[PDB]
């Protein structure tokens, strides 16, 4: 009977019971024992109960009567060694495997799959010899890729640092083309081999005219030594730029276009924005803008200082200008769009993705339908800021509908990744589906949706269709963001906010055996978090003065774990001591005074000079924590202190002379 | 001829705000809209010129027909100010002069230049144009308003 | 940046990058496609903290009547990232992989008259020749170029 089990089994790999699937392919084995379906379905079965010693030897009595065939393809052949090859490396068997692969290397197609798995074998038999002319000859196929520099690391085994440049310096005389050697040098070299190897690689990309010459360098921009070699670097080249037409007075070659100058400003305009001086950032940025008034990315630039700053009304009104010069580049009108939405400009924003989608349908409509995931966060995001609770839940609805449609378009490629043998591809595709809700456009909409299920609890006020009205008139608010959070406890736990976000669900639903087990969890990842330390010091203080309504047996077991945490104190010396730990780090001393204020609302005066500390030996004391501060004293979590929050916004508007959150009325 | 960094393109649609750009930045005088609806309907006779892969300048003509004859009348060309001395306006005229010996039907090529740019005229003058008529109240608010009318003959 | 073959996981930043600036977008059961038919062909770079900044969309035509030829679906670069080498880098490692993987004898494309960013890589950089141009192509009414490069060249410098 087949077509009742081969239907029965494709539904049962999508509901995902390995032992009712494997039980399935066996009967379909010896029913239909001469199909290449029949085995390779069966196979499967075990690689996915990670069972790799019996499905290594259902791959083997499988081979051997398929090179036989004489309807035999040479790729549809090489792609079932090169996934028997791999069920024996994840089974341990690092041994076999090389020998395996080394007998029938010349009958593989894709000599990149064969080259680097016998490149990693080589590193875990300890065959450096032999695994270094590997990686010599991957390198030479792709010398852009970063894995098999790192092999060759691990395969000649440098011990200084003048012998482990070698391995990059040999890379730039034989690929002149290469970007990936010239600057991963710049990761480790430190003080006069680091300034003359930064040298030769900013010559070389202002001279071409690379614009990503800041993106490349901004991950070694954490460090205060490497930042003062570029800082006087690069104006020591925009000074001699613009009086000698070279790099250096002193250097002896044929002078420079007009163009050097521009890319060094561009630098320069980027450079002072990371650090923090808008000022200068916007002059350099200004003077490039008076030489070539049409280059798209000095407005792309313009409107990121401004956005740095604090304005983004005025940075979407650059953006707004860039995307007028080339209108058919989507990139400069897809990001003028996110800025639109950043300022509250929902259907100005509307009207401009208009100019790139279809004709006969609305703009927000094709995107929906073109599963524009980007764009249906920032306007969840935006309805948020204005207080449009319905709409925004109705995006983060969206979102969540666009992840039920990716999991059942597996559906399609059970039996087609059968029919063809491309084993390897469609278990990384099985597998993916497990773990689809791990991607970082999931964590930001379920945010939205939890943080407006939080305020509508706090405050009240084909398929279906979704109303704004009546998403938000929901009579069990906290029941609907549970539902946004089930995937989020199982997927992402290496976030600090997953558990946080379980405490705040489960404190206003009073579950303190979870609100419990969500603050342990937190605890182990970074123990001093100022959100966490808001919700221990909420939940003992709720184990002290709330000791009458709960179970006996709850409240015997509860008290032993507060005392593993915190020492034999009371509350109130449990936030003094979280003071005084990290007193220089200005979140935390915001966390702090809302706790402080929290336990006795008597000391509003100590909890105000707490939060509005802002000298210079203060750590993070940025804009977003600025304006974290100023919405505090704003919201009531201080207390009533209007003369306070405004000798407070009169301060931070002489530290940040362009935000619009602290712009005098 | 190898190693060419400057090369010049096609007015679009899509690039027409970098055409009215480079006008009011480069020219004291201001061009109205139609002006640039024209100048989408004329063909290769409008170039936008580039210098590594930015626009740096542009040209604009159209086809005239007056005094019984064919002429060519070059509105706009330069290039902006850090940019020159470096062949751009070369390149752009070399294109308008080899359009005029391909057809053949062409009689005069014309266009007025100021009389107080000076740099400009030493500039048509190597190739081949001559000075044949001197206006005055051509430009309406600009201090020089007189303006030279120089010509080059094909026949 | 990191150029690398493009897995599975990066299917779903790749229909991000082709929303953000390519104006012909797809499904996302296409990219599924793309990635369990001809997996060694499509190929991503990246930056240091692995968000996708580039991508290469490509697949082999079956077709009975010709030779084996591949086709590019797509191909963009963030324009933080362009200007970069990023683009010639990832067409040269996909057309290796038609070469060892399918025997191809030539790649096509379409791309647009006017896609004056497109047309200096394909003509003057990766040398395609124009065949044929087809009228009315593309939504908004614009002729598109079909290009091809004969992958004969590439292939003789492989076996030797
Ligand atoms: C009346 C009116 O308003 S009419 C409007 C005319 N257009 C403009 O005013 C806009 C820009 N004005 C200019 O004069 C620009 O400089 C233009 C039109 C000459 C641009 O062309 P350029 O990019 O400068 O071409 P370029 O100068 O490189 O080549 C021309 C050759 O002629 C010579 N030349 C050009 N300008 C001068 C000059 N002021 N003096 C002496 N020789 C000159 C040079 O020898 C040059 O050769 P070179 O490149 O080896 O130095
Ligand atoms: C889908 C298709 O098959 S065609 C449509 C492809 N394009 C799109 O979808 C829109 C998005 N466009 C883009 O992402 C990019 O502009 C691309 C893909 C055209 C290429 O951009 P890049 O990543 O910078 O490619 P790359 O720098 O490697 O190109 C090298 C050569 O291409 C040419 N080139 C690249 N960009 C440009 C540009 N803006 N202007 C002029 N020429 C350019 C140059 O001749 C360059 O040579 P060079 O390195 O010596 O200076
Ligand atoms: O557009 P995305 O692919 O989603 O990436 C964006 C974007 O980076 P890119 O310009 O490289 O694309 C932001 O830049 P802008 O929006 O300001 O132009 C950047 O922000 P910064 O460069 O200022 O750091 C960052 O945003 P974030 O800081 O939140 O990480 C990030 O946004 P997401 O990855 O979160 O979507």
């Amino acid at each position: 009977n087949l077509q009742i089990l081969r239907d029965l089994s494709l539904l049962q790999i999508q509901m995902r019971d390995l032992e009712g699937y494997r039980e399935t392919r066996y009967q379909l084995l010896q029913l239909r024992p001469a199909q290449r379906a029949s085995w390779i379905g069966y196979a499967i079965a075990y690689h996915l109960l990670e069972d790799y010693e019996m499905a290594a030897k259902i791959l083997e009595e499988f081979r051997k009567t398929q090179q036989t065939s004489p309807d035999k393809v040479d790729y549809e052949y090489s792609e079932l060694l090169l996934y028997q090859n791999q069920v024996l490396r994840e089974a341990g068997l690092y041994r076999e495997a090389l020998e395996h692969l080394c007998t029938y290397e010349k009958q593989i197609c894709d000599k990149l799959a064969v080259e680097e798995t016998k490149g990693e074998l080589l590193l875990q038999l300890c065959r450096l010899e032999d695994a270094a002319d590997v990686y010599r000859g991957l390198q030479e196929r792709n010398p852009e890729n970063w894995a098999y520099y790192k092999g060759l690391e691990k395969a000649l085994k440098p011990a200084n640092m003048l012998e482990r440049l070698k391995i990059y310096e040999e890379a730039w005389t034989k690929y002149p083309r290469g970007l990936v050697p010239r600057r991963l040098p710049l990761n480790f070299l430190s003080g006069e081999k680091f300034k003359e190897c930064l040298d030769k690689f900013l010559r070389m990309n202002f001279s071409k005219g690379c614009p990503p010459v800041f993106n490349t360098l901004r991950s070694l921009y954490k460090d205060k030594e490497k930042v003062a070699i570029i800082e006087e670097l690069v104006v020591g080249y925009e000074t001699s730029l613009k009086s000698c037409r070279l790099f250096n007075p002193n250097d002896d070659g044929k002078e420079e276009p007009p163009t050097t100058l521009l890319w060094v400003q561009y630098y320069l305009a980027q450079h002072y924005d990371k650090i923090g001086q808008p000022s200068i950032a916007l002059e350099y940025i200004n003077t490039a803008i008076e030489s070539t008034p049409t280059l798209i990315e000095l407005f792309l630039v313009k409107a990121k200082i401004y956005k740095h700053a604090g304005n983004i009304k005025e940075a979407a009104r650059w953006m707004d200008e860039a995307q007028a010069l080339d209108t058919a580049d989507r990139f400069i009108n897809s990001k003028c769009a996110k800025y639109m939405l950043k300022a509250n400009l929902i259907k100005e924003a509307e009207e401009m993705c208009s100019k790139f989608t279809r004709e006969g349908t609305s703009a927000v409509e094709n995107l929906n339908e073109m599963q524009c995931m980007w764009f249906q966060t920032e306007c969840a995001q935006a309805y948020k800021a204005m207080n449009k609770f319905g709409e925004a839940l109705k995006k983060c609805h969206e979102i969540e509908r666009h992840f039920i449609e990716i999991t059942d378009d597996q559906f399609d490629f059970h039996t087609y990744c059968m029919r063809k043998i491309t084993l390897r591809s469609y278990v990384d595709l099985l597998k993916l589906e497990d773990v689809l809700r791990q991607h970082p456009f999931y964590f930001k909409a379920a945010r939205i949706a939890i943080e407006i299920y939080l305020k509508l609890h706090d405050n009240p006020l084909p398929k279906e269709e979704l109303i704004p009205e009546k998403l938000a008139k929901v009579e069990t608010p906290l029941e609907e963001a549970i539902k946004f959070l089930t995937p989020l406890k199982n997927l992402v736990k290496n976030k600090i906010e997953t558990h946080l976000f379980a405490f705040e669900i489960y404190f206003r639903k009073e579950k303190f055996l979870l609100m419990l087990q969500s603050v342990k969890r937190a605890f182990a990842i970074d123990s001093s978090h100022p959100w966490l330390h808001e919700c221990m010091i909420r939940l003992f203080n709720t184990a002290v003065c709330e000791s009458k309504d709960l179970s006996d047996t709850v409240r015997t077991v509860l008290k032993q774990e507060m005392n593993r945490l915190f020492g034999a104190t009371n509350p109130k010396n449990f936030n003094e001591t979280f003071l005084k730990r990290n007193s220089d780090s200005l979140p935390h001393r915001l966390s702090a005074a809302k706790m402080v204020y929290y336990l006795d609302p008597s000391s509003q005066k100590r909890a105000i000079e707490l939060a509005t500390t802002l000298d210079e030996s203060l750590t993070n004391r940025n804009l977003q924590t600025c304006m974290e501060v100023l919405e505090a004293l704003y919201d009531g979590s201080l207390g009533d202190c209007k003369e306070a929050a405004e000798i407070y916004r009169a301060n931070c508007h002489k530290l940040f002379p362009y935000a619009l959150a602290f712009m005098p009325p | 001829m190898k190693g060419s960094r400057i090369e010049l393109g096609d007015v679009t649609p899509h690039n027409i705000k970098q055409l009215k750009r480079l006008n009011q930045v480069i020219f004291p005088v201001s061009y109205n809209d139609k002006f640039y609806k024209d100048v989408l309907e004329v063909g290769e006779l409008a170039k936008l010129a580039y210098f590594n892969d930015i626009a740096v300048g542009a040209v604009c003509c159209r086809v005239d027909h007056s005094q019984n004859q064919k002429r060519l009348y070059i509105m706009t060309l330069g290039c902006l100010a850090p940019y020159r001395r470096l062949g751009i306006g070369t390149k752009m005229l070399n294109h308008v002069l080899n359009i005029c010996e391909k057809d053949g039907t062409f009689d005069n090529i014309y266009l007025h230049v100021q009389i107080s740019n000076e740099s400009a005229i030493d500039f048509y003058r190597k190739f081949g144009f001559e000075i044949i008529e001197t206006k005055k109240n051509y430009y309406k608010r600009i201090e020089p308003a007189d303006a030279h009318v120089l010509q080059k003959n094909l026949k | 940046m990191n150029i690398r073959n493009a897995r599975p996981e990066d299917l779903m930043n790749m229909q991000h990058c082709n929303l953000l600036c390519l104006p012909e977008n797809y499904q996302m059961k296409y990219y599924f496609y793309h990635g369990l038919s001809w997996p060694q062909l499509s190929y991503i770079a990246e930056d240091e903290n692995g968000k996708i900044v580039g991508y290469v969309l490509a697949k082999m035509e079956e077709d009975p009547d010709d030779v084996p030829h591949g086709h590019i679906t797509s191909l963009a670069v963030k324009r933080s990232h362009r200007r970069l080498g990023l683009a010639q880098k990832l067409m040269d490692q996909a057309s290796r992989a038609m070469i060892e993987n399918f025997n191809a004898k030539y790649v096509s494309l379409h791309v647009r008259k006017s896609n004056r960013a497109a047309l200096h890589l394909y003509s003057n950089t990766l040398n395609f020749q124009i065949s044929e141009v087809e009228p009315k192509y593309y939504a908004d009414g614009e002729d598109a170029y079909a290009m091809k490069r004969d992958l004969t060249q590439m292939a003789d410098e492989l076996r030797r």
